[PDB]
């Protein structure tokens, strides 16, 4: 029988089958997929800088001190804000936060964080400083406010008209925070203030502000028509805010000092610090992967891949291969 | 396929050469075996490596932060962002899909053309000394020993050693 | 002579033309265009939904019921809202409606709607509550007003404090709507409400509003320089809203319970109802289209092919053809 | 073309097999016609047809509503809204224009590859027994009947039948 | 020695290299990048309309007539504006322009631009306008002001009430500028103004405005711890501006006819003026070029390629070529 | 590369060839030399130059007005702004450098494809009156003189006229 020599080519066990413009499901000996696919299932640091997670306070009752809120604990920097969805302790005594989404944003990434005592609460001599408080805002079955602020009532059927001042001694920005009450009517403004008609003017160099308070007939919210208004500035080294008053002031007791380098964003999510490190952090998990797509999740925080809806990218690598 | 080898004139791949993409089947009084061609496949590995690698190592990664900070009284400014997000997951997911079907039939037809290369090579080599069965295999005129087959395998055969004995 | 055998492929009648990459004009067999370019030049219900057409008012006039719109006709849902680029009939009585691009974007798509009465025209015993017309809103040929809000005035020289609640016994959101007018002078004010220093204020859980009458020499529009502003909220069930008032107040007669699913916008378009229905529709016509791109305008609402600036995408599916 | 045989050796295309895209013309002393290849045909109609259904299908569309509510002191944010539209206007023009045009080119490419294929099937089981003239034709150094005819375009020839009267 | 005829290609002395989908650094016969890299280094006209370029005053400066400004040259057109990243004379009385950046922004492109005088400066009869000067606007080593605004103050220890009116008989839209000064206390107010209780009323056919004067204990800046705002609007041909005001007024002297057709923005750049014309600028540079891509800035104004990030995208043109 | 004969059989270009990008060389007894094939490089040529014009004519380029025109409290707005830009930097980028690869491949392939061509086309011409080296190169069985060569490179090569002297 005559010799022979043949060509031909490798085929192998395998059951992999890739897509092709003019073909689908052709069976090859070897493919690969470029989709990520899979997380670790927690929330990590970020290159590798931990996030600032607030179990179950916002944004707001963690800066102002909600009194049902956990107890401050000192971060002095993070990367990302991790929110609940939906946090029980916000905004303990009903009302509102000025500008708050543009706040939540400023403060998404931290380089320095760092509280500081600005005008202690034994210095209110002209005033009474010690029964701003609500059954709205408990500690431990006792009525309390948000701790991080001061409302001041007065004092001997008497409110003197207020002009505080505090200098930026520091070399950061500092965050300061104040509020208005908005009382229900004019009986209670006088019992509260004694003055009936009443203002809180704030200046710095560039703040030039007037609050008046509101009387509305509003619903009850946890028993309260009352409503609190808060306000924030940002105030740079070596400026001074200056505060005037003659009733409705909720005073700032703690400020901020900050440094501000990147921004990011507020991520909404449910769980728990994972002691982990990442580029790319989703609220259900984090990525730790160099393909170029994704199918996790569209809110993502950091150095991601493509987010794409696919279930499958497979490139082939090898030949057509027969199926089985 | 675009070349007409795998699958096409070579009608069916080679379970039994399990070091290499492309290669030889001999027959001969000696025994018979596969010999895998070792350039053109480690070529052919390089080859397909680079063009995975550059899929992947061609897109620009940049830090972003992805969240939803508009509120109820900013639902236009909210649905901006909306079609923006969902035109960029559109455009991702088309060219990313496309792009993996049009590379696939790329892939597929490059180790054709690699089979018909081989092939190609061999048939020039042995011209008149063999006759082309048209399934890849070529029929000897002459005894063709393993030193035979391997001058084949490396492009070497010596036409003018064995013309004598084929005619 | 030798028999002969020979290799050969299809050649027609076909002129079409495609373009290639390194060839333009290349005649072949058969070709299919990608591009969607047409409509059927109607506006059509949405999977399969009808919009609102307001015909010649905009949503704030059909809202209040500017009397020179149509008689209110009750649909109880829709898909999306079709204005014209110019409603004739949008403020009556001049003014400004607050907030009015967002309400809008919130009425875009709508899953229940119903008006109803919540505060009687009947019930305003100590004020006058037929004598707020205008000239500048007729019916028939006789000074009328908004239909769904109420212009009070004074009654015997008086204007009482007006103290006034409606509870939101429904199980659905209600959309409320109020105004205040802003008289031209101080002895304009006397004249419609007595009292020269007035206020408006409203509240509800969430909403703490004061408004105050704003005086100004202003420009005759329709031969007056007065002006209306109007205000709207939300009340959600169970709430209830508080209005307070010694003048200028325009008053809710009549709410529209909503219920709000997703959204879509406002389509500016000249066209009327085509008694079709689509799953895109543009303000020049609807698309019926499995294709991947289109020509036609860029404003659609819909689930659409992705719009292009092009004239054709003819793809080759058969052969070279020789050309005529 | 990129496969030499359409508009190439073969020059041009027949008018008169109208039954297929691929086949074969035959001329003996019974007569002469056209015969369509039932199977290449079948197998570049599904491969044709499966890439216009892929860059129609693999498109992801959602739901989006496109309007203007933007007011007189909202431009800026306008003016985003125009980049982005605009932006997304730019790179689905390009790239439909692209993906036609080059999609185009491997759909000729394609049809020319299978009557290249076509062409080498044939002149491998014909081997020494016709004549290549360059044109897409061979011309039999014996007689080939109908039942011949048909035997190589089913793949059945049956060259050791013949070469003694080829020779 | 038998005839031979061969088939080949060419090959000739270059080194150039591309890249391609399988193997990297391939050197061909000819080659050409489709990436712009290159700008003239120069700020140009734009098709071919020249830039507002504002040397070292900000939009506002120009605007209002800021003395530290170069004296106004009249530019009746221009295409896009040119500001330094920081200009030095902005403000020069401290304080704050309302709705800045929407100014701005309508002010990006402009087809006619005109000042003109509407309240003279000589027509204020019941109060001294010329001495509204302060040592934060010099000019030529004595105290000045804003050009084209005037501050009022009281004459006689009197500050009758100002009722003025402009009608706009121009065929062109008229943007107009005023201010409001919040002075320290209620000492330097009267001491200004003589009545402690001041507004400043606004009103067009559109505008109905009233501002008052808000005290604060504000930080000296530039030595000041008063404050002026500005505000702005358009005046449509045909309407009147009603000014009413009994202190604290910064009335216009000057307004400007505008005419606008398209938009562009602001640029950023330290650059001057090229004497050259282009279709895409940046703010290193023009780039005059019909490639598909570029590289050079993103902060573009114009028709221009695409900006990516790379250094290079080189097609292959000829062939394989042997390297060196 | 995809079609076996640049760097392939026919190992490398020739500097010698000026005046196109294919063509032949002949030897005979009169002497030798290059000439290029006109009509397959101006083929080319137009090819390739086309290509490449419609890389750049197809992009759809609209004027924009690129700034930067939110304040201080409105960085939720700059940064939806941002995602949009680096949304597109990282689009154009990706697209850009795949084409470049993807059609850099493609027109190495072209030449190559072109070469192929232009060898089979003398390869049917000359059919037994030469020898194929495997090379790229024919050595022929009879006397070839340049007009003889020139038939050959002009495509009217006459088989029957030397038949004989190559037998
Ligand atoms: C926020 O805080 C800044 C720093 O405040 C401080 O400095 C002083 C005032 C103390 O209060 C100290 O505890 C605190 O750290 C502040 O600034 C200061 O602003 C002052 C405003 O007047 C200014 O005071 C003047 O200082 C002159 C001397 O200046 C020279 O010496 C300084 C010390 O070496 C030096 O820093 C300066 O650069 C300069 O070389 C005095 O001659 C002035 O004269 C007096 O003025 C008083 C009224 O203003 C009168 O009572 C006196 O009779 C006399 O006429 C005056 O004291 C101080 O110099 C500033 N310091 C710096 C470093 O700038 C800033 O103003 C605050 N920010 C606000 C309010 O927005
Ligand atoms: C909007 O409307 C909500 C429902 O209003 C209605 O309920 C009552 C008040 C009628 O007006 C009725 O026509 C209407 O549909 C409203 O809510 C109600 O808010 C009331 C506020 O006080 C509250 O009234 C109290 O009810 C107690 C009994 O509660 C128990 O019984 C109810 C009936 O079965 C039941 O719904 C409750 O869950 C509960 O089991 C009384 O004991 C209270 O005592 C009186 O208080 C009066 C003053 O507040 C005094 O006049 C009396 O001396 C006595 O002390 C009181 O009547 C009512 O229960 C709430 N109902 C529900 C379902 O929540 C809601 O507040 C309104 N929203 C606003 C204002 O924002
Ligand atoms: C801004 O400016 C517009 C034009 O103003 C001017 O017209 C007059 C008033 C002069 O001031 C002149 O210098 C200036 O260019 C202005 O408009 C005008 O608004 C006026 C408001 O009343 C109006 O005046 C009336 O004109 C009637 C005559 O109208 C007829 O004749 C006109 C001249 O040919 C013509 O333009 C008109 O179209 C029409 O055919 C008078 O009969 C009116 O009667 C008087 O009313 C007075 C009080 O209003 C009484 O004092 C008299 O006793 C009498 O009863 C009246 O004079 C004028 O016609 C309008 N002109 C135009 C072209 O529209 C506009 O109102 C201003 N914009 C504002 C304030 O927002
Ligand atoms: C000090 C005190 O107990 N005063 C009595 C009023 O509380 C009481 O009115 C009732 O007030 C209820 C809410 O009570 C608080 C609260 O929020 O918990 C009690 C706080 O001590 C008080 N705090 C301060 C700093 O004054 C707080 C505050 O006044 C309001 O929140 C301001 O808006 O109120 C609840 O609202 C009831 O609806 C209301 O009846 C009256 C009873 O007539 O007597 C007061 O002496
Ligand atoms: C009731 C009445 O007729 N009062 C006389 C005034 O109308 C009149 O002043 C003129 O007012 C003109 C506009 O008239 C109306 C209107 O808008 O149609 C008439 C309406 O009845 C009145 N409505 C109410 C609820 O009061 C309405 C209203 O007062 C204003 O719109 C409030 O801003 O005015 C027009 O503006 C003329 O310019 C003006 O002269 C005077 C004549 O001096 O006598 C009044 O008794
Ligand atoms: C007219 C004059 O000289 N008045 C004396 C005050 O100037 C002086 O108070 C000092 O004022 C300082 C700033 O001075 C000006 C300024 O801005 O340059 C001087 C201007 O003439 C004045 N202009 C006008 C139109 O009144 C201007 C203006 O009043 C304020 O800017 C309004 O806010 O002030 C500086 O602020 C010093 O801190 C302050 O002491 C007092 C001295 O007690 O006497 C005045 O007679
Ligand atoms: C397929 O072949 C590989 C390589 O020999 C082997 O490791 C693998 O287990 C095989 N799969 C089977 C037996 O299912
Ligand atoms: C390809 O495979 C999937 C199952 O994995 C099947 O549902 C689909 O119909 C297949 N398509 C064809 C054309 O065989
Ligand atoms: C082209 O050929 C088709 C198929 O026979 C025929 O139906 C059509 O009418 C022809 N076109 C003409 C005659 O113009
Ligand atoms: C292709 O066809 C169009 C007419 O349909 C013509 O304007 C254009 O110039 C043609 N291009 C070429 C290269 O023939
Ligand atoms: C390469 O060849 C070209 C064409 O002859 C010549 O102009 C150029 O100078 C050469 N490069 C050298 C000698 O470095
Ligand atoms: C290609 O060239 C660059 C230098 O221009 C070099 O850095 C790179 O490593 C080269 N890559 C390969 C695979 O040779």
């Amino acid at each position: 029988d005559p010799d022979q020599i043949c060509i031909g080519y490798h085929a192998n066990n395998s059951t992999e089958q890739v897509d092709t413009i003019m073909e689908k499901n052709v069976t090859v000996t070897h493919a690969q997929d470029i989709l990520e696919k899979k997380h670790n299932g927690k929330l990590c640091d970020l290159d590798g800088v931990k996030p600032l997670i607030l179990r179950d306070c916002s944004v707001a009752g963690w800066l102002l001190g909600n009194p049902m809120c956990d107890e401050f604990i000192n971060v002095p920097e993070w990367s990302y804000i991790v929110e609940k969805a939906n946090p029980v302790n916000d905004l303990c005594y009903p009302g509102d936060f000025n500008d708050y989404e543009e706040l939540k944003h400023l403060l998404s990434r931290i380089n320095h964080f760092e509280k500081i005592q600005i005008i202690p609460k034994s210095s209110w001599s002209s005033h009474e400083a010690s029964l701003g408080v609500s059954s709205a805002c408990p500690y431990q079955g006792k009525s309390s406010f948000f701790r991080n602020v001061v409302w001041l009532i007065k004092k001997d059927s008497t409110y003197p008209t207020i002009k505080r001042s505090y200098n930026n001694t520091n070399q950061e920005d500092l965050l300061v925070l104040w509020g208005i009450h908005h009382p229900n009517d004019a009986a209670e403004q006088t019992k509260l203030y004694q003055n009936p008609t009443t203002y809180i003017s704030v200046g710095t160099s560039t703040l030039n502000q007037r609050l008046v308070p509101r009387i509305a007939t509003r619903s009850k919210v946890k028993g309260l028509s009352g409503r609190m208004e808060f306000f924030w500035t940002i105030l740079k080294p070596n400026d001074a805010i200056n505060f005037e008053s003659n009733g409705n002031f909720i005073a700032p007791e703690y400020a901020y000092k900050i440094v501000k380098k990147g921004d990011s964003t507020i991520m909404k999510s449910e769980l728990e610090y994972g002691n982990c490190n990442t580029k790319c952090q989703t609220p259900m998990g984090a990525i730790n992967s160099s393909m170029p797509f994704h199918n996790i999740h569209p809110l993502t925080i950091g150095e991601c891949p493509k987010y794409v809806k696919s279930n499958r990218l497979v490139l082939a690598i090898g030949l057509r291969n027969s199926p089985q | 396929g675009l070349f007409g080898a795998i699958a096409g004139f070579i009608e069916g791949g080679w379970q039994g050469m399990v070091d290499g993409w492309y290669g030889y089947h001999h027959s001969n009084e000696q025994g018979s075996g596969y010999a895998a061609d070792k350039e053109s496949t480690q070529k052919a590995i390089d080859g397909v490596t680079n063009k995975v690698n550059s899929i992947i190592d061609k897109m620009n990664t940049q830090f972003e932060a992805v969240g939803r900070e508009f509120n109820n009284l900013e639902r236009r400014i909210e649905n901006l962002n909306k079609k923006m997000e969902d035109g960029f997951l559109d455009v991702w997911t088309y060219n990313a899909e496309l792009l993996v079907l049009m590379e696939n039939e790329r892939t597929l037809d490059f180790h054709d053309s690699n089979v018909k290369n081989l092939y190609d090579k061999v048939r020039l080599q042995l011209r008149d000394n063999a006759k082309e069965l048209g399934n890849g295999c070529f029929e000897f005129y002459h005894k063709c020993d393993n030193e035979c087959m391997e001058s084949v395998r490396n492009g070497t055969y010596d036409y003018p050693q064995y013309s004598e004995e084929a005619r």
